[PDB]
């Protein structure tokens, strides 16, 4: 029986309902009001959990994210390197993608690497195995590609000579000797790499409000 | 301001350098290795190439022992060897 | 038509470590209760 | 980049060439075209972006 | 969502009965060492999961409240796992969807067809 | 809107700096006058003939 | 040093067979030796796979000790306020562990004329902590998808893929010169018949298998 002026503790202890006994309610009106307030607290907790629940990126070359990231709220950007055959591969595949690259231009390989390390770049189109090497030599396995080149172009490398060179057949036989004995597997094993809920600010702000609550409790304790 | 420069000697290692040394052991020729000073891999700008394609096609280089990608235009201007590794394309994200 | 068209929180392995740590906490709590009874 | 309610849609078609509307046959078109090509060969759009 | 067999799977329920028997035996041993928790410990232990049970006067030896708090934390993490199981439990976006190749990314398959020997 | 009100004002921006770059490349000047209406222009039938 | 055949073609060229009624695969070597007919089946390849929680110990243990030290400091300062009023320690510990209990306990209310604010803030603080914990636990690779995969070019004990021993699919994989590593991986797990491959993939011994599409659709 302390509901003259001290109803704040009872009322905000019946908000969360953390098993805090206060009194024995003999009035029907008080129990009806407590039941309605408890149902309001249950639906408020349901709305609060719904707010907390409501609060690989590109899975294909034909994805709508290459057109526009309008499906999500933060936008991203990407680009390739100039003076390369990747731009000719894009112009042979899609000139629209070449114009997307033309809008979001960039400087170079090391500049895009610094932009990825500092966060000034989201996506970067490059080779398949070389980005796997860069992910393996990455500290902490941070920069991880979306997949490893499943439904991408899947091209290869070669040795280019002049049209009419008599030394081409001997180089071709030397490469067929180098591949077909496990030496190329040894080179791909040796010169490649093989290494590769929590929040901070929210409970910190709750700690600032808790420090204010301790300040208010000290004020109510000294007077 | 002009095209003046100096011949700086630099050391080379890696995968393609090992391929060059194994071709120098097998075919037994004397390699003349030099870095390109025109630019990146290559893109034709008004019948003017640059890089390794500009060195090979314009009769300034014999072959490209180093890493060189394969597309339609490089299959037209020169001829490639047999493939040895599958290095396609991918996207690095954060 | 005759061949192609004719058609016809796991708590087993995931919560095994959950069961082990809960059982260890229960054993530790029972040990603390029996030490509290044996003291007082 | 100014407001927080301007998001472009996924539709983007008719990607034409916006340039300079010129007159008929005149000798003062070739030098302008060479100046535009000089703007093409360098970073003239990149710094303005 | 007709009926769920995921959290208990008719294999953990035996361990619930074993823990009820152990808590009942501990209550009998404390009551012998020392109040309806002689054979009625099931309603006192399993009733403290849905947080509206009748408050039973615990003894002053600090014995029951610790295991009540442990079972309460177990009930809280069990309800958290139950809400996670409920949270973990248009169709076709267009031609860019992976369903037209094979709907193996999702659980149900589907089927489609056009007119036989037509312009379609 | 207005019968006749045209005052000397200041024009700048993207196309103005492009015209300044064109006047920097080749030795010529310019004179910017603004268009009266705000329409691009279509193939419209006139009321006579 | 003569290249020969075996099975159906070993009996066709030797006179022990006259008409192969079988899914024969059209390639370069078999079209120049014997004659073919109109292909009645149009069928492709596919991959058969087997497509069938950080509570305390995988979870990082900084905030749990923080909540423990926090409730310890709260119990100590509530006991000190019970000393300096404007089984005492046992009842203080009972209240401090019954506010956090959140399920029901047979207790009362201590003298909190200048301590009810600390108790109500600690109750709301404990419930908002467990609500955020429930929220970020509820909010928080088996497929292959084709042959273009560098993860299969560097296999392991989990990325298990094989094929039928002495098959035309193995001939087509051997013909392409950039398929040497997958051929060396599949030759270590050569399987005789398809039923042995089904028995191997059923008993959780396989993870991928190159096989024709409509047969696995019928098995599905
Ligand atoms: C490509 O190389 C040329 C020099 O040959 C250079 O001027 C240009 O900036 C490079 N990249 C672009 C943007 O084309
Ligand atoms: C300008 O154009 C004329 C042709 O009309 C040409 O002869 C002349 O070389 C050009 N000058 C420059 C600097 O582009
Ligand atoms: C620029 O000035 C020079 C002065 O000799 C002359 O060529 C001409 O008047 C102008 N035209 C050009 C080249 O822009
Ligand atoms: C032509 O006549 C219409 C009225 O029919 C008038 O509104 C318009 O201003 C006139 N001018 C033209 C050529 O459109």
């Amino acid at each position: 029986s302390f509901t003259i002026g001290k109803a704040i503790w009872l009322l905000w202890g019946l908000v969360f309902n953390n098993s805090v006994p206060v009194q024995n309610p003999k009035g029907t009106t008080s129990k009806i009001m407590v039941s309605v307030w408890a149902f309001f607290a249950v639906i408020f907790l349901a709305s609060y959990t719904a707010n907390l629940a409501a609060f690989d990126q590109v899975t294909g070359l034909s994805d709508k994210k290459f057109q526009r990231p309008h499906d999500y709220s933060p936008p991203f950007r990407f680009g390739t390197v100039p003076n390369g055959s990747t731009e000719r591969n894009i112009r042979n595949n899609y000139p629209y993608m070449h114009q997307y690259m033309t809008r979001f231009n960039q400087r170079g390989v090391e500049d895009a690497l610094v932009s990825l390390k500092t966060g000034k770049l989201d996506a970067f189109i490059y080779d398949a195995a070389v980005l796997n090497y860069k992910a393996g030599r990455d500290e902490g396995c941070k920069l991880v590609t979306i997949g490893s080149g499943y439904i991408f172009a899947t091209t290869g490398y070669g040795i280019a000579l002049q049209k009419g060179s008599p030394w081409k057949r001997q180089i071709d036989l030397a490469l067929l000797q180098f591949v077909g004995d496990g030496e190329m597997e040894e080179l791909e094993t040796l010169w490649l790499t093989g290494i590769c809920q929590l929040d901070i600010d929210n409970m910190a702000g709750v700690f600032y409000m808790l420090a204010a609550a301790m300040a208010l409790s000290l004020i109510t304790f000294i007077w | 301001s002009t095209n003046e420069g100096m011949n700086v000697k630099k050391c080379c290692k890696g995968f393609c350098i090992d391929i060059l040394k194994k071709l120098s052991r097998t075919v037994k020729f004397t390699y003349d290795l030099y870095l390109v000073t025109n630019g990146k891999h290559g893109k034709k700008v008004n019948n003017v190439w640059n890089g390794m394609i500009g060195e090979v096609v314009y009769q300034r280089a014999v072959m490209a022992v180093g890493s060189l990608t394969i597309n339609e235009e490089r299959s037209e201007v020169v001829d490639f060897s047999v493939p040895f590794v599958e290095t396609g394309i991918s996207v690095m994200v954060s | 038509k005759t061949w192609v068209r004719y058609q016809e929180t796991l708590t087993f392995e995931n919560m095994a470590g959950v069961f082990m740590l809960v059982a260890g906490g229960i054993v530790a709590g029972i040990f603390l209760i029996f030490i509290e009874i044996a003291y007082k | 980049s100014q407001k927080c309610d301007l998001v472009t849609t996924g539709e983007l078609f008719f990607r034409s060439g916006f340039g300079i509307g010129m007159r008929k046959d005149s000798p003062w078109k070739q030098n302008v075209s060479l100046s535009i090509l000089k703007s093409h060969e360098n970073g003239f759009m990149e710094d303005l972006d | 969502p007709s009926a769920f067999l995921e959290p208990f799977s008719a294999s953990v329920w035996v361990m619930m009965f074993v823990m009820l028997l152990i808590v009942s035996a501990i209550a009998v041993f404390v009551f012998e060492y020392f109040s309806f928790t002689i054979g009625k410990a099931i309603w006192l232990l399993w009733g403290l999961v849905f947080n509206n049970s009748v408050p039973v006067q615990n003894p002053k030896g600090t014995t029951s409240k610790i295991m009540v708090s442990v079972w309460a934390f177990f009930a809280v993490i069990f309800l958290a796992s139950y809400t996670a199981n409920l949270a973990a439990f248009d169709q076709v976006t267009g031609l860019s969807d992976k369903k037209f190749q094979r709907p193996h990314d999702y659980s149900p398959p589907f089927r489609f067809g056009t007119v036989p020997n037509g312009s379609t | 809107g207005s019968p006749r009100h045209t005052v000397p004002q200041c024009c700048y921006g993207f196309c103005i700096d492009l015209l300044i770059k064109l006047a920097r490349t080749m030795n010529f000047t310019y004179e910017v006058h603004l268009v009266a209406d705000g329409k691009f222009g279509t193939q419209e039938r006139v009321n006579n003939s | 040093n003569k290249k020969e055949w075996n099975g159906m073609m070993g009996e066709l060229l030797s006179g022990q067979a006259d008409m192969i009624v079988a899914p024969l695969t059209i390639n370069n070597e078999r079209a120049q030796y014997i004659e073919f007919s109109k292909p009645f089946k149009y069928q492709g390849l596919t991959i058969l796979v087997k497509k069938e929680d950080s509570f305390m110990q995988p979870f990082q243990s900084t905030l749990w000790l923080l909540v423990g030290l926090s409730v310890h400091v709260v119990a100590v300062m509530l006991y000190l306020l019970d000393r300096f009023s404007p089984l005492t320690l046992s009842s203080a510990m009972w209240f401090s562990w019954g506010v956090l209990l959140n399920s029901g306990i047979g207790e009362g209310a201590p003298r909190s004329f200048s301590a009810r604010i600390l108790g109500m803030v600690w109750a709301g603080f404990a419930m908002i902590i467990v609500a955020s914990y429930t929220a970020n636990l509820a909010a928080f690779e088996e497929r292959i998808t084709g042959i273009n995969d560098p993860r299969l070019r560097n296999p392991s004990d989990k990325f298990i893929y094989a094929t039928v021993k002495q098959s035309s699919v193995d001939i087509y994989f051997r013909r392409q010169v950039e398929l040497s590593t997958m051929y060396r991986h599949m030759e270590k797990h050569n399987y005789e018949s398809a039923a042995e491959a089904i028995q191997a993939v059923r008993d959780n011994k396989l993870h991928a298998f190159i096989w024709d599409s409509a047969v696995l659709e019928f098995e599905a």
